């Protein structure tokens, strides 16, 4: 039931202005997202999965946005960056699942299209979890040629977050 | 004696780019493990200063830069100073020893 | 407020014993891998010993394959480095390094994180053995 639109959706949003989306009183399935071999990183943090189905669990979130290629890297604990320190930081006692797949053919246009943004200059780096789409110029795009290197290239990286009541 | 197999010293006049190139094998880099970089000023304990090959963490400037493709990367220092005249490994991780190996250490100083 | 503190080293006879100390405040020690590494005094840097979030995986590098042994200690938060049967090439100065926090698994296992480098050095130990 929940989650088969956030990793199938056509459009993410940008790791500057990322949009997370809750989850509530519907069936986990917790299964269609592990033993699929299209995923890179398939990082999870606190508990495992294949014993990731006791449904306790209310409010599950899932954010998602596209980071370059080796700057999945910094969506570990820890791992101060320029994506972990200004756009998107993940608290140290993490629990939860960070994927992360390839986009060769969806974001990556023959001209390299300048759709995605993610913020340079910010005095007083995030606390976990802190959106900030203020722009007063802090943001820059990435150009997207399909000739890049393997490292430069969009990686639609989408994090999973537990809690409980 | 190490495993990967960089240059011994490189140098340059200020005001420069620097490249300290870092060759590796088919079982670590080409098996896809990605390579750090380190600075180790004389006389100190070597910090972090470029992870994942081309990440930077807070506090290091946006001189130092990196590269990977295929069996080979490189820092790339830009526009050295005075300050940076201290030695630089690039650690990747072996599979087959399973295994973190480090680079014989290029010893840079500016000219 | 984050640094690691060591203690242990001195001179040593070679073949009666010495066990090294790495202490650490400012984190949360019982998450994150810790990892050994030694430098022989004008030579390059290597990889001596790791042990994993909880004790359960350790690793070890060529030349300490069974001399070496390490252990760590979490109710006080220090790592130890056991040493015995010194060699005239193990005469080398000490980091104990932080590793990465990952105890990333897919499928079920548990497993330590092979992409990360060591963050914050402390300022280590040195030995000095020779007969
Ligand atoms: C989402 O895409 C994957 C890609 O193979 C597919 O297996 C899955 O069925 C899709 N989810 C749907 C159609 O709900």
């Amino acid at each position: 039931c929940p989650f088969g639109e956030v990793f199938n959706a056509t459009r993410f949003a940008s790791v500057y202005a990322w949009n997370r989306k809750r989850i509530s009183n519907c069936v986990a399935d917790y299964s269609v997202l592990y033993n699929s071999a299209s995923f890179s990183t398939f990082k999870c943090y606190g508990v495992s999965p294949t014993k990731l189905n006791d449904l306790c669990f209310t409010n599950v979130y899932a954010d998602s946005f596209v980071i370059r290629g080796d700057e999945v890297r910094q969506i570990a604990p820890g791992q101060t960056g320029k994506i972990a320190d200004y756009n998107y930081k993940l608290p140290d006692d993490f629990t939860g699942c960070v994927i992360a797949w390839n986009s060769n053919n969806l974001d990556s246009k023959v001209g390299g299209n300048y759709n995605y943004r993610y913020r340079l200059f910010r005095k007083s780096n995030l606390k976990p979890f802190e959106r900030d789409i203020s722009t007063e110029f802090p943001l820059q795009s990435y150009g997207f040629q399909p000739t890049n290197g393997v490292g430069y290239q969009p990686y639609r990286v989408v994090v999973l977050s537990f809690e409980l009541l | 004696q190490s495993v990967l197999t960089q240059p011994p010293s490189v140098s340059g006049a200020p005001g420069q780019r620097v490249t300290i190139s870092c060759t590796g094998s088919s079982s670590n880099i080409g098996a896809g493990y990605d390579v750090h970089w380190y600075q180790q000023l004389p006389g100190t304990a070597p910090k972090l200063l470029i992870y994942g090959n081309s990440n930077r963490p807070s506090g290091v400037p946006d001189r130092f830069s990196g590269s990977k493709s295929g069996t080979s990367a490189s820092l790339a220092i830009t526009g050295l100073q005075a300050e940076d005249e201290a030695d630089y490994y690039c650690q990747s991780y072996d599979s087959s020893l399973s295994g973190w190996v480090f680079g014989g250490g290029t010893k840079l100083t500016v000219l | 407020q984050v640094q690691l503190v060591e203690s242990g080293g001195g001179v040593v006879q070679p073949g009666r014993s010495l066990r090294l100390s790495c202490a650490a405040s400012g984190f949360t020690f019982s998450s994150i891998a810790m990892h050994w590494v030694r430098q022989a005094p004008g030579k390059g840097l290597e990889w001596v010993a790791v042990m994993s979030f909880d004790g359960s995986i350790k690793y070890y590098g060529d030349s300490v394959k069974g001399r070496f042994t390490i252990s760590r200690d979490n109710s006080k938060s220090t790592l130890y480095l056991q040493m015995n049967s010194l060699r005239a090439e193990d005469t080398a100065v000490y980091y104990c390094a932080r590793g990465v926090q990952g105890y990333y698994d897919r499928s079920g296992y548990y497993n330590l994180d092979y992409n990360y480098g060591m963050d914050v050095w402390g300022q280590g130990t040195t030995v000095t053995v020779s007969s």
